[PDB]
């Protein structure tokens, strides 16, 4: 993935999805090289669960960092 | 001490920090209070996330009105500050209905008092033109009516009405800082202003093939451009017909009328017979032998 | 609808959405789909219009000497 | 590239694109800085902030301009014009782009991109609203229109007819 993909890979789903204001993509671009888009749009909407499994209609940059860092390595 | 926000914000995680909601009745109590720092703060959203958690567990309760009230107020304040009133309203009436069950009708009234009053608030309501009736509604003791009645009024609406009513109804009824803030009565008053221009634009829109922009003004009791506006409303509603033309001073109401119509017009026009001629028929004979003699 | 694909949507445009209309008889995805991948399918299923035929290599597995590749012509 | 991608990806559109392709370019031209002709990161970022404003989503053309380093805490007429634009954008009003427009046209007409696009697109938006504005049905004085648009009936006209 080149960033500019996940800028628009995370331009996707957290576009759609409702967000906690901590939620921040250019935080994850850096955050985010070299991975798949699946596992990205996967983190994108894991987050999307992580905060709805958490209760939080706001999906946080925690949810996405519990999404990201979770998923940055799932071992 | 006059903290306000910390005060909230010491209190503003709980549902998340705290409690997994090991106990409700305390939490939601806080969540309440929250939501009442939430006012406090101004931000039912601190309340909303709380809020729209919450209730149905209230409702899930041995249903606790006190918790539903106390909520359902927030929720009522809520939707106060928010001032949307068949949302306000439904609010209401949702515990509302429970406060038959939990209050007298009597006390429990001005709720709908206001309720109804909200849903007119409202610049309408479909359910609410359900809600119109309801049954005991006109709850059959205080008016509470005219609200009914303005909702009677509607089917006939006219808007010379308009400050008559206005002049005609406001011990609380335009005159409610009461449940309602309209601080003057222009939350209602202004609010209600077009929604009876609003509505009488329904009643005068049926009623009208063509109209003088005037004939409009001379009923609706109003400026051009508020009718063009109104209309242009409703025109960019879409909800209504008309024509625009200033040039004209003049609403042709807008029959859309090439649905080609006598298709079944015409077809009606045979159905017309169809019904006619069949219904007017079938009995015709029958009829004098029915009798025969 | 996954960020960053456009020269691979474009890629898959000038392998499908333009030869459609103007020659390869097939293209070739190639990495895990259901990744995104999947969706450049549908995606550009969705945009070419064309009457849409998925298939598994898993559809016809059946144990017989038989039917089999019939709508495999047909179809 | 990204830049040349929106470069193209600006004309077609896709601002999406061409917008990202201009983020990260930036992003580079941001961090590429002094290597970069100085201000054409700002520039791009004038393409990737109009490139939003083009798409009209204003949160992050603010968010952009907000962010100082996506503003690079630099500020121009275009950005002026860009939030102007994308407020004149949100005014839907036909003055206030012309205001903005006409003002800031150095840092704007210089852009032919906005040069290009955004005057047809807010020529559009003008009609979207005289589009809305003709909601109010027919035989009606142009004048009235152009009243409450506060446009010629002529430089209405045209346009008006050109619909």
């Amino acid at each position: 993935r080149d960033r500019r993909e996940r800028r628009l890979i995370f331009g996707t789903i957290a576009s759609k999805m409702s967000l906690a204001p901590e939620a921040d993509l250019d935080s994850l671009i850096i955050r985010n090289d070299s991975l798949s888009g699946a596992v990205i749009a996967a983190i994108m909407q894991e987050a999307g669960l992580r905060a709805v499994r958490k209760n939080r209609y706001v999906i946080l940059q925690s949810d996405l960092e519990e999404a990201y860092a979770t998923q940055v390595k799932t071992d | 001490e006059g903290k306000i926000d910390e005060a909230a914000d010491i209190l503003c995680e709980l549902q998340v920090e705290t409690y997994g909601s090991m106990e409700m009745s305390e939490k939601i109590q806080f969540i309440l209070e929250q939501m009442e720092l939430s006012i406090l703060k101004g931000d039912y959203s601190q309340a909303t996330v709380l809020s729209r958690k919450i209730l149905k567990k209230t409702f899930k309760n041995p249903k606790y009105e006190s918790l539903k009230l106390e909520y359902y107020n927030l929720l009522v304040k809520i939707s106060l500050h928010k001032r949307e009133y068949l949302e306000v309203a439904q609010y209401l009436q949702e515990i509302y209905q429970t406060d038959a069950i939990k209050s007298d009708e009597a006390k429990w009234k001005p709720v709908l008092s206001h309720i109804v009053y909200f849903l007119v608030l409202s610049p309408y309501g479909n359910l609410q033109n359900d809600l119109i009736h309801k049954i005991q509604n006109d709850n059959n003791l205080k008016k509470l009516e005219s609200q009914e009645s303005l909702v009677k009024l509607f089917t006939t609406n006219e808007l010379m009405r308009w400050p008559i009513v206005q002049k005609t109804y406001e011990p609380v009824l335009n005159e409610d800082d009461l449940a309602f803030g309209g601080e003057a009565n222009k939350h209602h008053w202004e609010d209600l202003q077009k929604r009876v221009i609003e509505h009488n634009l329904r009643v005068i829109s049926e009623y009208y093939s063509r109209i003088t922009l005037l004939r409009l003004n001379e009923l609706l009791d109003l400026t051009e451009s508020q009718t063009e506006t109104y209309i242009s409303d409703l025109v960019n509603q879409g909800i209504i017909y008309a024509k625009v033309n200033r040039p004209a001073k003049i609403v042709n109401f807008e029959k859309p009328k090439n649905s080609s119509q006598l298709l079944n017009e015409w077809s009606h026009n045979v159905d017309e017979l169809l019904e006619h001629i069949e219904t007017i028929g079938h009995l015709i004979t029958k009829e004098e032998i029915m009798h025969g003699l | 609808d996954v960020g960053g694909l456009d020269m691979q949507k474009q890629e898959i445009r000038e392998a499908v959405e333009l030869p459609l209309v103007q020659p390869p008889r097939g293209v070739l995805l190639y990495g895990p789909p259901g990744t995104g991948k999947t969706m450049l399918v549908k995606a550009v299923a969705n945009s070419t219009k064309a009457a849409f035929i998925r298939v598994n290599g898993s559809e016809f597995v059946h144990k017989y000497l038989g039917e089999g590749p019939r709508m495999v012509r047909d179809v | 590239l990204d830049l040349m991608s929106g470069i193209l990806h600006c004309e077609d559109k896709d601002y999406k694109t061409a917008f990202s392709y201009f983020f990260e370019s930036f992003e580079s031209y941001h961090n590429l800085t002094t290597h970069n002709s100085y201000e054409k990161a700002c520039q791009v970022l004038k393409y990737m902030l109009l490139s939003k404003i083009m798409l009209n989503l204003i949160d992050d053309v603010k968010n952009i301009l907000n962010a100082k380093y996506t503003k690079e805490t630099y500020q121009s007429r275009g950005i002026d014009a860009m939030k102007a634009v994308a407020e004149a954008y949100n005014n839907r009003s036909l003055l206030d782009f012309n205001t903005a427009l006409k003002q800031y046209e150095k840092e704007l007409m210089g852009d032919e991109l906005t040069r290009s696009h955004f005057n047809a697109l807010y020529d559009t938006l003008l009609e979207s609203n005289l589009c809305k504005i003709i909601e109010p049905f027919e035989c009606v004085e142009i004048s009235h229109i152009s009243k409450i648009i506060g446009l010629d009936t002529q430089q209405v006209e045209g346009k008006l007819s050109q619909m």
